[PDB]
């Protein structure tokens, strides 16, 4: 019936796939999903072997939409070479700054995600699947629980789904405020009822995950592609966008654009096109100064002609586009990124624990003009020394974006030293 | 000894029975406890540990780890204000100012009646609608002080 | 292994008896039935005398769920006063409009029905039992055939069942498109390999039925109660719902409700509660105009506060609830009821044969606005004169619902007379 | 006319199933119709012999029971419910979608003999109105897109 208030994020698509329904800012329940041919891909999937499904997902060129772009079919293959039981996890922790692509699938077209989960679970022989949704998405949580009951009603979940002999339950767990619980191993620890502390990898979850068993973790958006791959076939899916980085991709665009929101576009779209062709250009038609790819990278105005794909020279990441214009202070922006990492390090690793803290502590001093000479040289050193001994990607990147601003905007930083 | 009112205990037991293993329910239980009390009562943790069949120090450590849980301050409504990069750029400080004008409190503080607590949080994943705040489970774009004032009037 | 596709009808229970398993839309096989304590009512029954079982069923107040509500125990007593051999027949012809309560037992929990048939057969001394299932339930037919084999293999059917000395074979017969073959005497004719022509009653089947021998015919739902009566005892069964009209009842709800499906409720529930409390209210929250009790009765919105029991002022029938709302044209609806009876009269009785035909043919002219004044008066006359000389309930009721619409919605009819 | 071995055997199984041969008549006719896609008029004489019934007994039964079709061969029978609930909930939408996809209306067969639309009374799935069957499979109609995919499963 009634869900918590959600802002009506603008959404636009040139492909009409992931956002076919989710372009409209409301919950689409199972009847509307079914009228659009929903769950027919699941029926088709259940008449295929798991191996064919893995083969199709592999040949689709689908890559992880959670940010790292690992080939999805290949991840599945690694899982299924290990003895079961196996588990499937949908990562809905989406907490990266600027990143709001996953919630609009969850909150508007939950059956797209659920269908994807059922197909993926069948493909890897998992009879128990989880959605881990961040605690700050309460509406998403209630919407998913309700959608799962709808799917049960209609016989898409439970035992012996559609006479296939395949059994599945999907459990919805909630986070409780930790960005680090989106890291796949910390997510598993949390599902096990513990603190969200990343594990040393390898092993990867596919070898040793939930309860030590083969576990696939996939991002919401990744999973939402799976119904299309089955429905269209892998070849037709590969026609979408460039054949090496095929398929729809969601781009959350925020900051100083005229039309902030989520754009469903192919990955041969350029960053300049995302900003100027789709997102309406800049507020006040000011010049673009920088784009933050979440809290991961900083691209300058000289780097706008790159493709939004997972190539070496491409944008990569989550597809998150935070636009800063000419009057935005880059050091102020850097401080916010430092504050983010300070707040989210889990503190297992010493350089990450003290580095994330000191980077933020000293950058605050610099920003307020209270920094000594040593504070300056200290900030530089700490920024370069968060990564050593780190066992997860947070420590690996906590200094990355800030370093890129030091390199690409030296003049602004110098104003703060002199 | 402290004991959970039956209506809460019932809900806790639903969570505990939901997952294949009891201990997986810990965060759902803690959310439920904070919903009920407006915070996590220290005394609540021992009975919860029993129900989860976990040691108390395990439960204590989990409450400490997860930032949504609050053992300090009782508040009927938590106003979560995003202080991350996009909301910062687009006017977090105007939201905080508006909140101080209406309620008389700054981040980390609670109104004298125990009604509202301002809680600074990282990115809430609604950045296109910056600057973003939540009131308990409800989430909104801040437009202006008159707009904020109308929204807050709905929480009684 | 495989069965034909069946739509996943929603089912909800407050009592967890007939729908304990059938609330889940899938076949429950014998192991899962056994795990829930199934067939222990049979074991208990076989340690009782036939006479005692009849006594318990009598004292339970169980009444016929096929729609007439005849006391089941009394029926069995009548049969056993006549010399054997005797036959037991399960009526699974369920073909009344709006009525889909029996099929969810057949298709999801067949062992509940089978267990009931074995106990009932033992009670009346029948060594030969039949299920007559309509031809349009092909999945139900295969599911029952398979369940019967499972029961044979576990020793619940065959000779000398569980050492009792009681012999039983259950044969499954299929209908082939005739609604009238649900009338108990026409069913028997069909079982004897003939056209489905009702016989003059009396004699009732308990006196003279299959091959002229004492025969009990009971509805699927009726029989599904019998395991419960033996398992919990008649006292405990009578403590379900009101003392006079005791036990669970299935209510198939369809038309303009939010949650159409089958509801297991006690018979003190009101019609209003069925629609608004359980079935989720009306589509679009529109006003209820009428409820059709299958093709038997039409209740207006002023009659919603009645109990769903077998009392004189109660809903009665099969418990079938077809909801029409304010926009639904009652004359258009009456035409569909007329068309139904036109299609299903067996033609033995002249007023029924010609009456069902002319009612439909004339009402169609009225509907299309092509009816003469004599067509109008003729329509009225025929509606009132289907019943004379009729030897079964179809001729008795073929004008009943339509007459009720004429009385309760005069405005809407008069609009058609122009 | 003579039944093929595989069908004769299947008919004989039905005839052996009940205590008396004549009880198997409807199961036999369903089997014949399943096999041939209709009831061949020539099939009835041999069936009568097998049931030990007079020919016109069999003819009378075939005529009586609406599921049996002596006129039209069709690989797939699309049974569409035209009773009150399905009517209220959108039988006409289903029929129009069927005409859009297949180019036929109730009572008609496609030229290739593949689909016949058969209007039927209440199918006992009224909560899932509007209801249709394709031979033994039963479904709720959601939309033309959805229906098209279902029918494409039948080759
Ligand atoms: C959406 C969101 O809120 C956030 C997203 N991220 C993204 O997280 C990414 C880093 O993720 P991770 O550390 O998991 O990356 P990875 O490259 O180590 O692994 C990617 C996936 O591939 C699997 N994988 C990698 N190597 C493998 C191997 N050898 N064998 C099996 N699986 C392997 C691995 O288990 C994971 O599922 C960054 O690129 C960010 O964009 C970070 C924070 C928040
Ligand atoms: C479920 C379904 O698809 C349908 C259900 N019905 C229902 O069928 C009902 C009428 O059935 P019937 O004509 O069989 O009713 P009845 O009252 O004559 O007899 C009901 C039962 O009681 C027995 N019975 C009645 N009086 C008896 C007596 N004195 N002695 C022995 N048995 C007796 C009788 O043999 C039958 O089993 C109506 O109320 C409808 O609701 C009609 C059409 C389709
Ligand atoms: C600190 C941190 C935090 C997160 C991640 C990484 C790190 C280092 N990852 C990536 C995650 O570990 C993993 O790569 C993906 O979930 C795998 O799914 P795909 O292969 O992208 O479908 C991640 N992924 C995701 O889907 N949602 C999230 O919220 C996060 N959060
Ligand atoms: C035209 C027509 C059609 C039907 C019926 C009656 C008439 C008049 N009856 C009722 C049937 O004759 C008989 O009363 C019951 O089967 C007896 O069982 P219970 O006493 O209800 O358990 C009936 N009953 C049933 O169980 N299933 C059915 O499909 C039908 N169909
Ligand atoms: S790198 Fe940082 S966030 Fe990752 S495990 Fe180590 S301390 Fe925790
Ligand atoms: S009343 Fe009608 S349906 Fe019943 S036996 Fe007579 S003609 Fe046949
Ligand atoms: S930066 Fe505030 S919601 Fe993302
Ligand atoms: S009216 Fe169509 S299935 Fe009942
Ligand atoms: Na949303
Ligand atoms: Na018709």
């Amino acid at each position: 019936r009634s869900y918590p208030a959600i802002p009506r994020i603008y959404a636009e698509t040139t492909l009409n796939m992931l956002l076919k329904r989710a372009k409209k800012p409301r919950v689409h329940s199972i009847d509307e999903y079914l009228k659009d041919g929903g769950y027919q891909a699941l029926e088709k999937a259940l008449n295929m072997s798991p191996e064919e499904i893995i083969d199709w997902v592999d040949k689709s060129t689908l890559r992880g939409r959670g940010g790292a772009g690992f080939p999805t079919g290949k991840k599945w293959k690694f899982a299924v070479q290990n003895p079961g039981p196996r588990y499937f996890i949908c990562n809905a922790d989406e907490s990266e700054p600027g990143t709001f692509k996953d919630r609009i699938i969850i909150e508007r077209d939950p059956h797209l995600l659920i269908e994807g989960i059922i197909i993926s679970s069948y493909a890897i022989g998992a009879n128990e699947a989880y959605i881990y949704i961040r605690g700050e998405y309460p509406a998403g949580y209630y919407i998913l629980r309700d959608a799962i009951e709808e799917a049960k009603k209609k016989g898409f979940l439970g035992k012996n789904i559609l006479g296939s002999g395949f059994d599945l339950e999907i459990y919805v767990a909630r986070g409780a405020g930790a960005y680090i619980c989106g890291e796949e191993t910390a997510l598993i620890e949390s599902l096990e009822g513990k603190r969200g502390h990343p594990r040393l990898k390898p092993p990867y979850p596919v070898q040793k995950g939930l309860w030590g068993k083969p576990t696939v973790v996939n991002n919401v958006e990744t999973i939402a592609n799976v119904p299309f791959i089955i429905s269209m076939g892998w070849e037709e899916y590969r026609y979408i966008g460039p054949s090496d980085y095929a398929g729809p991709k969601l781009f959350p665009v925020s900051g100083k654009v005229k039309k902030p929101g989520v754009y469903e576009l192919p990955m041969n779209t350029t960053l300049r096109e995302v900003i100027f062709k789709y997102a309406g250009g800049t507020l006040g038609n000011k010049k673009v100064k920088a784009v933050f790819s979440g809290a991961l990278d900083c691209f300058s105005s000289e780097e706008l002609d790159i493709p939004m794909d997972y190539s070496p020279l491409g944008f990569g990441g989550t597809g998150t586009v935070i636009v800063l214009t000419e009057e935005d202070d880059i050091v102020e922006a850097a401080l916010k990124i430092a504050e983010f990492y300070e707040h989210e390090t889990c503190g297992q690793c010493t350089p990450c624990r003290v580095g994330c803290y000191e980077q933020a502590n000293l950058l605050e001093k610099i920003y307020k003009g209270e920094a000594t000479e040593q504070d300056w040289e200290g900030f530089d050193f700490v920024n370069r020394n968060i990564q050593p001994t780190s066992i997860c990607g947070l420590g690996a990147v906590a200094g990355r974006l800030i370093r890129q601003t030091l390199e690409k905007f030296p003049e602004e930083w110098e104003k703060y030293r002199k | 000894e402290f004991e959970f009112p039956e209506e809460l205990k019932t809900k806790l037991q639903e969570h505990i029975n939901y997952f294949p293993k009891k201990r997986q329910a810990i965060l759902l239980c803690l959310h439920e406890i904070q919903n009920y009390y407006g915070y996590i009562p220290p005394e609540s943790l021992k009975p919860l540990a029993d129900m989860l069949e976990l040691p108390l120090n395990h439960v204590e450590g989990v409450v400490a780890f997860y930032d949504m849980f609050d053992r300090e301050d009782k508040a009927k409504y938590r106003i979560r204000v995003c202080v991350s990069i996009v909301c910062h750029l687009m006017g977090t400080n105007k939201l905080l100012k508006a909140l101080e004008n209406i309620l008389g409190i700054k981040p980390g503080e609670v109104t004298p009646d125990g009604k509202f607590k301002i809680v600074p949080v990282q990115c809430l994943g609604a950045c296109s609608e910056a600057p973003v705040f939540m009131v308990n489970d409800d989430e909104y774009k801040f437009e202006s002080e008159v707009q904020l004032n109308e929204i807050l009037s709905r929480y009684t």
